[PDB]
């Protein structure tokens, strides 16, 4: 089963900096007959459900425009902000959708 | 990649009767009311022909029965097969059907047919491997998943494709270093059972494969609504399509050739003396 | 909009089984697949496995396969998780996930919560 692994664990920067966060995974992610990766990633706050954030590295959805930017690889994975806000308080995951289970990472915490 | 549908290798084959099928022109001239005695590789009158029913099983029973078994190629085979949605999809020719020697490939899209003859290490259970979604509502692309590697081709050839509605039928033929394909299409409503009455096949091509033929597998095309990448072979339903195969045979047939030109009665020599004596009299 | 209406947190005694009930507005089950989900803080997050309401069948995950059964019914815009028999492992916080086809997991509930005296 594929394994997976966050960091950093938890981080503190300033409203307007820039922040980035990566994970990475034991084996390769790549699907060669769709050549699609198979990778999403999650923000979660304290007692509200996980929700999906958009999958393919394509992170891009109905929100604020370009809230969190993404970049992947076949075996790493990483997401960046160029500008930490104030009102994105938020905790993140990594899920790989490869084969079962879909696994789940060890999370990352960004703190201001 | 292939991932082994099946582990149950036969289930007792079930035969039914070829009543008056598969009689192909012998020749490509044109003949008004004459009756017409021709020699070639027909197949028996009133034979035993197998019955193939790839279709998926009741929930009780073990969850898997389709089967596409590797069969014998003796002096040419007939097939047929009752179906819709396009469940059948190519056939497989070879000697060994591993990669020492070269091997028939005809595999046809819906669109398009390709036949290749390569050297071709094949899977055990090749499968055309289909896709459908639930919101569009819609069928989707599809993935080959027939062999591993090909190598030394000498032969491509493309041209344009060739209750139960649809009953198709082939006669394959291989004869001086030519193979043959007859075939016909006919729309029909029984369900379970080849009709009782006569087809004529006509020449759709002859190719120069110059290839030893000893036994065939034939390709059906598997539909699953889900697709993850690391986990295959399950999920797969046949749907429901059945065909049948029959034995070529030298025999001596007499042909009724209709004023339009048609074929529309014949007569085996050999089935009893009554037909042996109407072979005679003509 | 899509939102989906789950069981309250429950307490419950050990060495019994256990029921929980996830709904949907705006669509038909058959149109989707279903997936359940159990959440610990300690211990992490586990992912259980997809029932399909149209084939009336279900795969589940492996850590779940023993002591896990899934059920559906289109009637109701409603699927059923159900586990054996009470154990600390199934003594968590519980979601449920509805899967696309050919994509990921779309929608999450509030929760279900299981605590244990
Ligand atoms: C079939 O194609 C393969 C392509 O690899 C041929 O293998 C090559 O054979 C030549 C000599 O014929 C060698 O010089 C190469 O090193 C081989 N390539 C390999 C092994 O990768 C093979 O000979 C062909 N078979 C034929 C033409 O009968
Ligand atoms: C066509 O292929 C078949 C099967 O490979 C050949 O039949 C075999 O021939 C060898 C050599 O004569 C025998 O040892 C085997 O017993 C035969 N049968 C089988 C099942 O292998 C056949 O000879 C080939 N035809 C030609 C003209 O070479
Ligand atoms: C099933 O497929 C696997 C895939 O490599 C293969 O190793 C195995 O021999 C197959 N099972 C058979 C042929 O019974
Ligand atoms: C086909 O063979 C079976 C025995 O294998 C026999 O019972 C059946 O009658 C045969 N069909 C004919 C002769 O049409
Ligand atoms: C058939 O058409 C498909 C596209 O629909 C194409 O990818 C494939 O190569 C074609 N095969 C032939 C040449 O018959
Ligand atoms: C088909 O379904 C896919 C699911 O991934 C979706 O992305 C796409 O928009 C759908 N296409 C149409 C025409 O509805």
């Amino acid at each position: 089963d594929i394994v997976m692994s966050q960091s950093p664990s938890s981080l503190a920067v300033s409203v307007g900096e820039k922040v980035t966060m990566s994970c990475q995974s034991s084996q390769s992610l790549l699907y060669s007959n769709n050549e699609k990766n198979y990778l999403a990633w999650y923000q979660q706050k304290p007692g509200h459900s996980p929700k999906l954030l958009l999958y393919w590295a394509s992170t891009r959805e109905s929100g604020v425009p370009d809230r969190f930017t993404g970049s992947g690889s076949g075996t790493a994975f990483t997401l960046t902000i160029s500008s930490v806000k104030a009102e994105d308080l938020a905790v993140y995951y990594c899920q790989q959708y490869y084969n079962y289970p879909y696994t789940f990472g060890g999370g990352t915490k960004l703190e201001i | 990649q292939c991932v082994n549908l099946t582990t149950r290798t036969q289930l007792p084959p079930a035969y039914t009767n070829s009543f008056t099928r598969g009689v192909y022109y012998p020749d490509k001239v044109f003949r008004s009311s004459v009756l017409h005695s021709t020699q070639d590789l027909f197949l028996p009158f009133f034979s035993n022909v197998t019955w193939f029913h790839a279709i998926h099983v009741s929930g009780t029973n073990g969850t898997k029965r389709f089967d596409n078994p590797v069969l014998p190629f003796n002096d040419g085979v007939y097939f047929a097969s009752t179906e819709k949605s396009n469940i059948i999809r190519g056939w497989i020719f070879g000697t060994t059907l591993d990669s020492k020697t070269q091997s028939l490939l005809i595999v046809n899209n819906a669109t398009n047919v390709v036949i290749k003859v390569c050297e071709f290490q094949f899977c055990n259970d090749p499968f055309l491997g289909v896709y459908y979604h639930k919101n569009n509502k819609s069928w989707m692309e599809s993935e080959f998943r027939v062999y591993s590697s090909a190598n030394n081709c000498t032969f491509e050839y493309v041209s344009q494709p060739f209750n139960f509605k649809n009953l198709r039928e082939f006669v394959f033929k291989n004869i001086d270093g030519y193979f043959k394909i007859y075939s016909k299409h006919t729309p029909i409503n029984l369900v379970r059972d080849l009709p009782q009455g006569f087809s004529a096949l006509e020449p759709l091509v002859d190719l120069p494969i110059g290839i030893n033929i000893t036994r065939f597998q034939t390709l059906l095309a598997l539909h699953r609504s889900y697709l993850t990448p690391g986990d295959s072979s399950s999920g797969w339903t046949a749907g429901a399509a059945a065909y049948y195969v029959g034995y070529l045979q030298p025999r001596t047939f007499l042909l009724k050739y209709n004023e339009n030109g048609t074929i529309t009665d014949a007569v085996d020599c050999a089935l009893d003396p009554l037909s042996e004596t109407k072979c005679t009299l003509k | 909009e899509v939102q989906l209406q789950q069981s309250g947190a429950e307490l419950v005694r050990p060495g019994a089984l256990v029921k929980l009930s996830c709904k949907a507005s705006g669509f038909n089950i058959k149109d989707y697949f279903v997936h359940w989900v159990k959440q610990r803080p300690v211990q992490g997050l586990e992912w259980i496995g997809w029932i399909d309401p149209e084939n009336g069948n279900t795969i589940y995950g492996p850590k779940f396969q023993g002591k896990a059964s899934l059920a559906a019914d289109t009637s109701s815009n409603t699927g059923y998780l159900q586990l054996s028999s009470l154990t600390s492992e199934d003594t968590a916080v519980y979601y449920c996930a509805r899967w696309d086809g050919y994509e990921t997991l779309d929608y999450w509930g509030q929760g279900t919560s299981v605590t244990v005296s």
